[PDB]
Order: structure tokens, then C-alpha cells, then sequence
């Protein structure tokens, strides 16, 4: 019973609307995964964690995102924020609710370095408080470059003319994403998983560029093996009169 | 067409409907939609197709039986030279779209595959 | 009291009355004419291939439990109708059809003659597909039976429950008509073209299924003739199909 | 400079002063629409046959006699001008005749594109009747020859009596055009219905012969092309044929 794609008539109405740049860019993605504990296991995980916020991760809108040079958007930043327990011998507690604490720490803001860090109380830091079990929290983030678009592709360098690091540039700074538990402990040690959801809105886009034809190898190169311009056949004529 | 400017010739491209189907000989291209493009006349044929409206319900598909039409080249009657100009020559092909094209119900691509 | 309606060739009589019957009140026209942009242009037959096609006659014995039509398959070797069915892919059309029943005074009966749009039929052994030949063949008609089917590749052929799984007396909200010989002998139904999209597939889609089910069984003396003919005419009206050309 | 012309399908292309010539200066037309009483009446194609027919390129090389086809035989299996020839029985049409020689800058010779009404050949063997495959095959070029023919069943080919015992230089008062490669490279004749009588049998009578006559040979370096393709493309303009209905 499956598949066939087929012609199908269709009546003169003509939609654009689902190619917009609104409709094509301003979709949830989900463009990171934080995992930290109410305790300390490792350095790997540990009672924080951290993102610093690029669109350069996840490929599917790492893609929709460059083909065009310069884009020009607003953020809809939502979390979800679930918690479950390590594999103790006991888990008979009585927990009082969790609380969550998501800072943005914006281009220019002190970050912190470890836990009881003095970053988490700075008043240019803002932070978003959340118990478990109500709505996921949500942030706005407005357009924060300093110049006048974000750049997804730079042909230059960011050193004395010719030296430092090709493709990188300061005009791309969003800022970072730390998350914590606020309470203190618990009985029972309680890892918790951060979804972070990024929604583009009123999105602009310049200069429309070529889709990406090869896989992406680095988060910070355009790197690439060489690849075939498209898939193979095996003749450029065709048969079955 | 990318050869000499002094190779004359004639091609016969052929249109084939959504029904059916690959013509098997110039004749039979001949007796259906086709364009007789004259290479010493002109360098570029230009010709708009319609009905092309594919829907898959499918994320990747293998293979999905698809009834579009098809386009077929043929050798009308040869490409005549003057010396010293080779007999080997290149066709370029393009594609776009007109100014009616209508997309609906955006997916993500099968071309990434992270 | 006869009328002689003709459409190119050849020339079929009717009646002055005859008691036509418009499918949902709706007459069968074409796509109004807003074909712009061309990118899904249609394509008229010449016109026409509106002329009558006349179908083998059954015969209706006192022991028929009646027949069926699925339409436009009916149509496949008939003519230019039957050969742009082959040439193009998509296709929309309306019909008019013509029940005759050729009885005397002396035969007694009851018809009723259905249109039933997408008549999806079951299976006769269920968990069973069957085979398409056993739907409609090229221009035969098919008949029902008095019995349950037991064939392990065709259709239920029940005449109770009309191969649909339904009640057969409650086949009258769809177009139809009735024939009585005590007081008629003719049926004119005329369907438009109902689907979900404005064209399809014409080998693929049955579009609707003309039914013909006697309700009071034929009856007669043994001296008089046995068999009584109905002849099926039908002409499709405001045939359309896609382009088959560029730009 | 170059003007595309679409009948139906496909387009061809052309250039914009192209030397058209109309046959006795008489553009083809029908027939005046005096068609009464309805004993008489005549049938369009649908309309319209009327689409450019390629046929199949010959190659002139440099001891190439001559070629000739024969109308309407030459459109015997082309489309639906060639179901109209035995689906009818009567019939008239004109006609619109493309040639063009794709040849080079390097490449010389004159070719003579005539339209000869009535072109009755005489055979190769006299007192002997000829095959009439001999004279025109479906679509094929039936050729000339430089020496005379002594075939036992077939025309006389040499090209200096052209066939029907004349001089060759004399057939300009018939429809034609001179193809100088040195000038030009394409030829219009458009070609009315000639005949004794409004309509005749299309698979009886040839009513005019296309002959294409190299008068200067061609000539070239041995490092060019060395068979300088020609193509015939014919349009059948205004047809028209006998009622097959009836009143």
C-alpha cells in the first residue's frame, strides 16, 4: 500500500506563506542538552553547567541558518527542566521542590567558574528562577550584536592583518547559558536534564547563499571533504520505449 | 551550447506528459510535444514546463513510484563542422522556476545526516 | 409524445416526459474557466466525445438478482472516449444514462436502477484481496446474486446487502430511479463529477457504480417471452483532461 | 533575427525575412463555407492537424543526385494527419514546406527546392509497369540517380530528365527556391490544393511531388564534415475532409 508520489490537480490559489523567512527560520529547535547534578559525581558533571549560545551545533538549522550571509533576529529562549534520581540502594526521601536557577550572562558579564561562584548574584546577570512541576520557564533575548546583523559566514581573520584565527569573529557574540540547583542539597543524590529550546523571531535575512553540499566536520570550520555534486546513475539517456 | 561558432546543428527535445512515457526513437519524439532547437540559429533554448507537483508522504523514501514526465534529447541531424574546429562539443543544461510555485507543509531534509 | 435526441451519431429516441433525474441537482459543467498561469492547464476532448454508447443488453429472467456498471470503466474500448482514457493521465466527467427495459403489458416488475458514487465492495472471503476482473471488466456487466459468495478472489454478490455491507432498501438517497412496467419502462439519470479532487486517475478510480436491482421479481405467463432486455445507454457529458502540451 | 513559430507542438525556429514563397500566389484556405443542402459536407480535422511534421534528415554528399517524396504519401504514418487518411475517404489540404541545409561557412554547392504539381514519371524499363513502392515509400526520400536506371520495376531516376522527361533547368514556372550555401540555407514554399476536382482519394493520388536537385555539386576540404544533413519539415495547412454522419 505505500508509496507512490502522484500529480494530483490542484486549483488555482497560489500559497507563499509556509516560505517566508518567519515561517522557514522561526521554528522551536531544540539546540542543547544541559545535564548537571544536585551533587557532584565527576567534572563532567558537576552541581553547574554551562553553554555558550551559538546556532552552529545542531546541523538541521545550522543549515537553514546559512544560506543566507547575514541574518538579523530575536530569541525565544524555553527550557525543559526534568530531574530524576542516580541509581542509589535507597530512595525513600522527602524532598522539598527542586528550584532551578538559568542565568544569561550577556557579552561582557562575568561568568562563573565554579559553584558559590559570586556571578550567580550579579544584578547585569539575568536569572531565571523555577520550581519543578509548573509551566517550563521561558526568556526573550533581543538582537545583541554590536554590529548591524549577524555574519554566518566571515572571509577574514580576527588578528594582526593576515594572523589569528580564520572564520572567527566577536560579531557573533550572544552571550552564555548557566544552570544550577539552588537548593542546597538533598538527601538522595538527583540529576537533572535542561532542554533549551531556541525560537527565531522577526528574522531578516541578506545575500541568499548556496545549500550545503558536504557534512559538517567542526562546529567552528567550514571545513569539509570533497563529495560528489549529486548521486550516480548509469547512463545519461533513458530506456523502455 | 558551448562549441564552436561556426558547428551547425539540429536537436529535437522531446516532452513527455505525467502519463506515459519514454519515447523510444526521434519519430516517436517527434510525433509528440518537442521543440526543434537549431544550433546555428541559436545558442540557448529556453522552455517552461508544467504540471510538476510531486506530494510524499514519506520522510527518505526507497523509492516511492513517481509518474513525472520526462525530457528526452535527440540527434535531429548531426553537428556539421569547418576544419580545424573539433568535433566534441558541450551542452549546459539549467533549472529554475516561474513566478507561480506554490510549497506547503515544511519538513526538515533527508540530505543531513549528523 | 417521442422525442429523437441526437449527438453526433447516431440518434437514440425518447419520450416527451420521461422523468429525468439530476444527480444532486447539480448539471455536469466544466472548471469555469480560471485556468490561468499555466502550470495546470486542462484540455477539452476535441470537443466532443459526447455521443451515445450503447451497452450489451442483459436479460432480466424471473430469477436475475441484478447487475452493475463501475464507471468510467465501463468505457474502456468505447471509442475516442475510450482511447483518451490511454492518452491522458487525469480526467473529469459527467454522464447521462439511459435504463430501457423492453417489456410488454403482459410482464410485471420492478426496478430500481442506483448511483452509488465510490461503491467500495467487500470481499467475499474476508482476510481475502480480490482480483480486479471480478470488479468490472472492459464493458460487461456484472451481476449480483440471490446467495452469499463463497469465491476465495472476488466480491460479495449478495443482493441483500448490495456488496457494501449495507441494507439494500436504503439505496434511495442516492440518485436513482424506479421502474414499474405496470407503469413505467425508462430511467434517466444524469451525474455530474463527484470526487474529492477536480481530477484523477480514470484506470485507477471507480467513480461511481450504476446499480440495477430488480424489487418485485419478473413475473409473466409461461407463453410469453422469458428474458426482457434492458439496453444501458450512456453519453459522457463535459469531458476533461490535462494538457498535454508546454509553456 | 530568429523568430519562433509554434503549431500545437513543437516550436521550430526560423529567421525573420526567410524568403517564403507562395505557391501560384494563392494562400491555402477552405472552402468558402457554401455547404448546403447537405448532400456534399465536408469535415475539419478537429481543428486542427495542423502541427509541424519533421521528417528524417538525408545527407547530401558530394555525388548526391537528388531526392524526392511524394504528397500526401509521405505523411502516411504521421499522427493523426496519417489516421485521417484512412479514416476518410475524401480529402483536400495545403500544405507549408520548411528545408533547411545545416551547412558551414566552408562548405559550397546550390541545391533547387521545387514543388512539382502532378510530377507523373515515366518508368525505367519501358513497356514494363512499376512498383509503387518504387515511387514513394511511407516517409522515406526515394533518390535520383546520375546514370539512367534499367531497373526492371521502377521510375527512371537520372536526374538531368528529372524523372518525367523534361530538362531539368526548365522546372522553375513550377513553385521554388534556390538554397545557395554562399547565400542561403532554408527554403518556404507553401503549397495550395491543386487539382482537377475539390476533393479526391489521399492514398490513390499524389498530388505533388517535393524535389530537392543539387545544381552545383557540393564541394569541401576532406577535413570538413562530408555529408552536410538537410531537413524537411511540412505543416498541413487548412484540411479538410468528407462528412462520415448522416442526414
Amino acid at each position: 500500500p505505500s508509496d507512490t508520489m502522484q500529480t494530483r490537480h490542484v486549483i488555482n490559489y497560489h500559497t507563499r506563506s509556509e516560505s517566508s523567512i518567519e515561517n522557514f527560520m522561526g521554528r522551536a529547535a531544540c539546540v542543547y542538552i544541559a545535564q548537571y547534578a544536585t551533587e557532584k559525581v565527576n567534572d563532567e558533571l558537576d552541581r553547574y553547567t554551562n553553554w555558550e549560545i551559538t546556532t552552529r551545533q545542531v546541523a538541521q538549522l545550522r543549515r537553514k541558518l546559512e544560506m543566507f550571509t547575514y541574518m538579523r533576529f530575536d530569541l525565544e529562549i524555553t527550557f525543559v527542566i526534568t530531574s530524576s534520581q542516580r541509581t542509589s540502594t535507597t530512595y525513600a526521601s522527602d524532598s522539598p521542590p527542586l528550584t532551578h536557577q538559568v542565568m544569561y550572562v550577556p557579552p561582557g558579564g562575568p561568568i562563573p567558574k565554579s559553584y558559590e561562584d559570586f556571578a550567580w548574584q550579579t544584578s547585569t546577570n539575568p536569572s531565571v528562577f523555577w520550581t519543578e512541576g509548573n509551566a517550563p520557564p521561558r526568556m526573550s533575548i533581543p538582537f545583541m550584536s554590536v554590529g548591524n546583523a549577524y555574519c554566518n559566514f566571515y572571509d577574514g581573520w580576527s588578528h594582526f592583518s593576515q594572523s589569528g584565527v580564520y572564520g572567527y569573529t566577536t560579531l557573533n557574540n550572544m552571550g552564555h547559558l548557566y544552570f544550577r540547583h539552588v537548593n542546597k542539597s538533598t538527601a538522595y543524590p538527583v540529576n537533572s536534564v535542561a532542554r533549551v529550546y531556541f525560537k527565531p523571531k522577526h528574522v531578516k535575512a541578506w545575500v541568499p547563499r548556496a545549500p550545503r553540499l558536504c557534512p559538517y566536520l567542526k562546529a567552528r570550520n567550514v571545513n569539509f571533504n570533497v563529495q560528489g555534486v549529486t548521486e550516480s546513475r548509469n547512463k545519461i539517456t533513458l530506456d523502455r520505449s | 551550447y558551448c562549441g564552436a561558432a561556426m558547428a551547425t546543428g539540429k536537436f529535437l527535445i522531446a516532452y513527455s506528459p505525467p502519463g506515459a512515457g519514454v519515447p523510444g526513437s526521434r519519430r516517436d519524439a517527434m510525433l509528440g510535444t518537442h521543440v526543434i532547437w537549431d544550433v546555428g540559429l541559436q545558442s540557448s533554448c529556453v522552455l517552461c514546463v508544467p504540471w510538476i507537483s510531486q506530494t510524499n508522504y514519506r520522510y527518505v523514501t526507497s523509492d516511492a513510484y513517481t509518474d513525472a514526465g520526462y525530457i528526452t534529447c535527440w540527434y535531429q541531424t548531426s553537428i556539421v563542422t569547418p576544419p580545424d574546429i573539433p568535433t566534441t562539443s558541450t551542452i549546459l543544461c539549467f533549472v529554475s522556476a516561474c513566478n507561480d510555485f506554490s510549497v506547503r507543509l515544511l519538513r526538515d531534509t533527508p540530505f543531513i545526516t549528523q | 409524445r417521442v422525442r429523437s435526441i441526437t449527438l453526433g451519431n447516431s440518434t437514440i429516441t425518447t419520450q416527451e416526459c420521461a422523468n429525468v433525474v439530476v444527480g444532486y441537482g447539480v448539471w455536469p459543467t466544466y472548471l469555469s474557466d480560471h485556468e490561468a498561469t499555466a502550470v495546470d492547464q486542462p484540455t477539452q476532448p476535441d470537443v466532443a466525445t459526447c455521443r451515445f454508447y450503447t451497452l450489451e443488453s442483459v436479460k432480466w429472467e424471473s430469477s436475475s438478482a441484478g447487475w452493475w456498471w463501475k464507471f468510467p470503466e465501463a468505457l474502456s474500448d468505447m471509442g475516442l472516449f475510450g482511447q483518451n482514457m490511454q492518452y491522458h493521465y487525469l480526467g473529469r466527467t459527467g454522464y447521462t444514462i439511459h435504463v430501457q427495459c423492453n417489456a410488454s403489458k403482459f410482464h410485471q416488475g420492478c426496478l430500481l436502477v442506483v448511483c452509488v458514487p465510490e461503491a467500495e465492495m467487500g470481499a467475499a472471503t474476508t482476510d481475502h484481496a480480490f482480483n480486479h476482473t471480478k470488479l468490472s471488466n472492459i464493458g460487461q456487466a456484472m451481476e449480483f446474486s440471490a446467495k452469499k459468495s463463497t469465491d476465495q478472489t472476488g466480491p460479495q454478490t449478495a443482493v441483500h446487502n448490495a456488496g457494501m455491507g449495507v441494507a439494500v432498501g436504503n439505496l434511495t438517497i442516492f440518485p436513482h430511479q424506479w421502474i414499474n412496467l405496470r407503469t413505467n419502462n425508462s430511467a434517466t439519470i444524469v451525474m455530474p463529477y463527484i470526487n474529492s479532487v477536480p481530477m484523477d486517475n480514470m484506470y485507477r478510480h471507480y467513480n461511481f457504480t450504476l446499480m440495477v436491482i430488480p424489487f418485485a421479481k419478473l413475473e409473466h405467463s409461461p407463453q410469453a417471452s422469458t428474458y426482457v432486455p434492458i439496453t444501458v445507454t450512456v453519453a459522457p457529458m463535459c469531458a476533461e483532461y490535462n494538457g498535454l502540451r508546454l509553456a
